[PDB]
């Protein structure tokens, strides 16, 4: 499946320029919104927005381009069609068969932060790692009851390589007998994950 | 506008040929094609702006160069026979629906250069029979024994170029079709009324433009150096 | 790869010329046709995007067919000056074009008053040298090359004496044998028996 | 701004002086690929995506030309207003949980990069380590600054204190983030 790109229009007659086309999908492709943005030194000066239907100046720099691009039917029609030829095409194709089908499973390991001593305070970490995609539920239990006091998780940590990571700490005191279980739920899992640590 | 130079070149093998293209349209992209019977229009190199080039489908043998938005050159470092062709420049806008082509450059890359001959031209006078049966009078021009096939044949009546009543052969023919260096012949018709052919104040001239050796090439040979020249033949009304 | 057929095509004046084209890559979406007259560069003529099944400009229309990946240029009521070479290109997401091999098109004039005849012309300068002229035949009758060397025959060719409503085909044959004559010069080709042989 | 998925096709970036360019595709935060402007091929971050999808790199190379033009035009049109340099911020963290003697990967997340010219290097006990360094490309932020991650593969031990050296015009002296 081949991917198409948004086509930068040509400007009319250290410094940083950036141009991007962005595709905003809601409920698959039942709602698609399309924005292209032209940025010069962290300031966006023109913009196509499919809700609006035509390039509009965001700043004073942007009037020349917007008024002209809108005047050429070959230019304007090219940009409007990018909602179908870039956004919808891509999602129905490339994305549907790659990222949208990606399911990488959580690696769940429990750890005690300081050597065990019954009737003494320690902290248990449940490292949940190498997963995709991001929607993940991670809860702690002592003996079957959800423990919410003394629990702290990291925010979702984006690894940068199409995997995510989250670390959930529990504060506790191991009594003799008790069972602590990390309870993980993730779309790549048939049934949830429970990992136990016998005190 | 898109203007190529040269429009016609004759080079020897191992020789350096540089075709260049200029461009008045402020177009950003430029392209270089070649035309050949049996292959069509084949993209050699191309470019999106000064200082950048991109390989086309048949970039082997050719080196491109775009030193300017306006100008895009195609460089043939070691010219080989298989590069004998018609070369086309084009230009267009970023993502452009439309290409704008130049006129073309006929390039012959030869093996020996001694194979070059200018055309011999004759003009054959209307038969009396054609005249007294159709009231029309047909003149025939023969351009013969020339090589390469770089000619432009045009008719001139009393010193003004004509196109009405003129028909020239689509392409030249090989006199000895068994040779790959074979010399060519081409022919053309100009038809007028007998009322006009009988009037002896009227002259009819057949002109052939021949693009041949550069005026500064090495010619060590017996016959006169076969340069670019106008060869004509004339007929007087009777 | 883009493929057109036939390599060369011959149609009577006034008939509709159909020029076929078809393409491999289904990712293509833009299909401009270029028209090349002899001695000139090709020039955009008419074009279609793949969201559409038909584009009609003047006497030229393109019929498109995405499912069969086949493409078609119709020229109605063809005129003699429509004769040229016609290229089919294809574009994908507005990147560079890929042209086909090109189709040659010749438009044969209808012949009101066909009066085939073979005339012999002497040279203006050196009376010793001679040429035969087959002229005034019907565009239907086909002229073949000589079945030998030392005898040359050209292809048919239409001259328009526009000062009168007068069109005409004609071919030239000449030699250098001393035993070459006009009566058998076109005995190789097809010749209407009402052909006039003067002298 | 509000959706389920956000694909950003055709992000192009161009800078002056020096003529620097980056062309990439992202989806839901992650880089699908970048076009190598020198080797003129599409480099997919996940190989297994490349075997199932593709992208004509000329699409990138053309876009970069357009931008290069637009930057040039826009520089003049604003009386050459230059970029305010920002101070960037490093964050080191392991990719896996640390187990002594088992090979892992250290990740340096560098954010608020602007302009996207940045030297990011790794120290181990204050000496240059480059064992299996992979740098990602500049990712875009909603405020048009950039982030970028380095990677260092290492074997964890006790006798190793790792640093993350980051150099940039917005920093008087180079900032080190310890781990």
């Amino acid at each position: 499946f081949e991917a198409q790109k948004a086509k930068a229009n040509k400007a009319v007659d250290h410094f940083v320029y950036q141009f991007m086309g962005e595709c905003y999908f809601t409920n698959g492709t039942q709602r698609i919104r399309y924005v292209t943005r032209y940025i010069y030194n962290r300031e966006e000066y023109v913009r196509y927005d499919s809700d609006v239907g035509e390039h509009r100046a965001v700043t004073e720099l942007g009037r020349p381009d917007a008024e002209y691009w809108n005047s050429q039917p070959e230019i304007l029609e090219r940009t409007r069609a990018e909602l179908d030829t870039v956004c919808r095409h891509n999602y129905e194709g490339p994305e549907t068969h790659t990222s949208l089908r990606r399911l990488e499973q959580p690696n769940v390991v429990i750890s005690l932060s300081r050597t065990e001593a019954l009737n003494h305070h320690n902290t248990l970490v449940c490292s949940v790692t190498d997963f995709y995609p991001a929607k993940i539920k991670v809860r702690w239990f002592r003996n079957g009851q959800e423990e919410t006091v003394g629990v702290s998780s990291t925010q979702l940590i984006r690894n940068g390589d199409w995997t995510f990571q989250v670390l959930v700490m529990l504060e506790m005191t191991p009594r003799r007998g008790e069972v602590y279980t990390c309870h993980v739920e993730h779309p790549s899992l048939k049934s949830p994950i429970t990992v136990e640590w016998r005190a | 506008a898109v203007t190529q130079s040269p429009r016609n070149k004759v080079a020897v093998t191992g020789g350096k040929v540089t075709l260049s293209c200029n461009q008045t349209n402020n177009h950003n992209n430029m392209y270089w094609y070649r035309q050949d019977t049996g292959h069509g229009l084949r993209l050699i190199h191309y470019s999106y702006g000064a200082g950048s080039t991109e390989k086309g489908d048949i970039p082997d043998g050719y080196k491109a160069s775009r030193p300017s938005q306006e100008n895009f050159s195609l460089i043939l470092e070691l010219a080989t026979p298989s590069q004998t062709s018609v070369y086309f420049c084009a230009s267009g806008d970023f993502w452009g629906d439309t290409l704008y082509f130049g006129a073309g450059t006929r390039l012959s890359v030869l093996e020996d250069l001694k194979n070059v001959f200018p055309p011999e031209v004759a003009v054959f006078e209307p038969s009396e029979a054609e005249i007294s049966h159709t009231q029309k009078a047909t003149l025939v021009c023969l351009a013969t024994g020339f090589y390469p096939d770089h000619v432009e044949l045009s008719w001139w009546v009393n010193g003004k170029e004509v196109h009405s009543g003129v028909c020239t052969d689509p392409q030249p023919l090989k006199e000895q079709p068994a040779l790959n260096d074979s010399r060519y012949a081409l022919s053309s018709r100009l038809r007028v009324s007998a009322t006009f052919w009988q009037n002896p104040r009227n002259h009819f001239r057949c002109q052939v433009q021949f693009y041949g050796l550069s005026e500064n090439d090495e010619w060590t040979q017996d016959r006169a150096k076969p340069v670019t020249q106008i060869v004509s033949a004339e007929a007087w009304g009777r | 790869q883009v493929r057109q057929s036939p390599q060369s095509l011959t149609v009577w004046e006034g008939e509709t010329a159909i020029l076929n084209c078809s393409y491999e890559n289904s990712a293509f979406d833009a299909f401009p046709w270029y028209q090349q007259f002899p001695g000139e560069g090709p020039a955009l003529l008419i074009a279609i995007r793949s969201v559409s099944d038909k584009k009609e400009d003047g006497r030229f229309t393109i019929f498109f067919n995405k499912r069969e990946k086949k493409l078609s240029l119709h020229i109605t009521d063809s005129q003699p000056g429509d004769s040229a070479t016609y290229f089919c290109a294809a574009s994908k997401g507005a990147d560079r074009l890929t042209f086909g091999k090109g189709t040659q098109l010749i438009i044969q004039p209808y012949i009101q008053n066909p009066d085939p005849a073979v005339y012999q012309l002497r040279d203006s300068k050196s009376s010793d040298k001679s040429v035969c002229l087959f002229t005034d035949f019907d565009s239907q009758t086909n002229v073949s090359q000589s079945k030998d060397s030392d005898v040359y025959i050209t292809d048919k060719c239409v001259l328009d004496m526009r000062s009168m409503d007068f069109k005409s085909n004609s071919a030239v044959a000449w030699s250098n044998k001393s035993d070459f004559a006009c009566a058998n010069a076109f005995n190789n080709s097809i010749i209407p028996e009402d052909t006039f042989f003067p002298s | 701004i509000e959706a389920d998925h956000v694909g950003t096709y055709g992000i192009s970036v161009y800078q002056s002086p020096g003529d620097i360019g980056q062309y990439t595709f992202e989806f839901d935060g992650d880089e699908l690929f970048y076009v190598d402007l020198d080797k003129k091929e599409t480099v997919w971050m996940l190989p297994e995506f490349g075997q199932l999808a593709s992208f004509d790199p000329q699409g990138g190379l053309q876009n970069i030309a357009v931008v290069k033009h637009n930057l040039g035009v826009l520089t003049k049109r604003s009386n050459s207003t230059p970029a305010t340099n920002e101070a960037p911020q490093a964050t080191v963290f392991p990719k896996s949980p640390v187990l002594l003697g088992q090979p892992n990967t250290l990740i340096c997340f560098v954010d608020n990069i602007f302009p996207p010219v940045i030297n990011i290097t790794w120290l181990r006990n204050s000496k240059s380590v480059a064992d299996g360094v992979y740098e990602t490309s500049f990712f875009v932020n909603r405020d048009y600054s950039f982030h970028k991650l380095s990677y260092l593969t290492f074997i964890p031990s006790d006798d190793d204190i790792y640093d993350c050296k980051v150099e940039h015009w917005g920093l008087e002296e180079p900032v080190l983030k310890h781990w």
